[PDB]
């Protein structure tokens, strides 16, 4: 699709390829949330978490959403409002991951969450958008939540649950400007 | 470490 849903996918590839190279760990040094407040005015790190993926199940799974969803909404949408939903919404969900269990979390799933919720809502309140989330997702977005309540894994139940909300709540106000 |  377009060059926005690109240039992620990419990205995180070029990331996860180096995570493979340096391993985790250090790759995860640099950009990972900050751990320590001498680090905060380190920018990139509010956003470079969402980069970093630990298999390649857990990058093809993040990538396949990011790639169906957000390209849908770059090519509805525009370049500019998907660009507007990752950003917003990587900083939101690395923020609430980092308060629920501290810095060490990373993957693109709080983006993709927030990209679930909007899509989802959007194509609910204003069907005259163009997208649309078809009930069969928005029930494995649902359990894929809920799994990670049960953990039977080590998912960013912060990251999900605030991506969602962010999701919701920037299509809930784009649907009263439509 | 935690996958979001």
């Amino acid at each position: 699709a377009g060059p926005v849903t690109w240039v992620m996918m990419i990205a995180c590839v070029v990331v996860f390829i180096a995570m493979q190279i340096l391993g985790d760990q250090e790759v995860m040094l640099w950009l990972a949330w900050p751990f320590d407040p001498t680090l905060k005015f380190e920018f990139w790190r509010y956003f470079t978490h969402a980069l970093m993926h630990f298999s390649l199940m857990h990058i093809l799974f993040n990538l396949l959403w990011w790639w169906y969803l957000g390209g849908a909404v770059e090519k509805r949408l525009g370049s500019g409002k998907l660009i507007v939903i990752t950003l917003i919404s990587a900083l939101l969900s690395g923020y609430v991951q980092q308060k629920f269990s501290g810095p060490w979390f990373g993957g693109l799933s709080g983006v993709v969450f927030a990209l679930m919720g909007y899509v989802w809502l959007r194509g609910e309140r204003d069907p005259q958008s163009g997208i649309y989330l078809q009930r069969g997702l928005i029930i494995f977005a649902l359990i894929w939540i809920v799994a990670g309540w049960f953990d039977l894994m080590s998912m960013a139940n912060g990251a999900h649950i605030a991506g969602l909300a962010v999701g919701l709540a920037m299509a809930f106000v784009d649907s009263l400007n439509a | 470490v935690r996958m979001a």
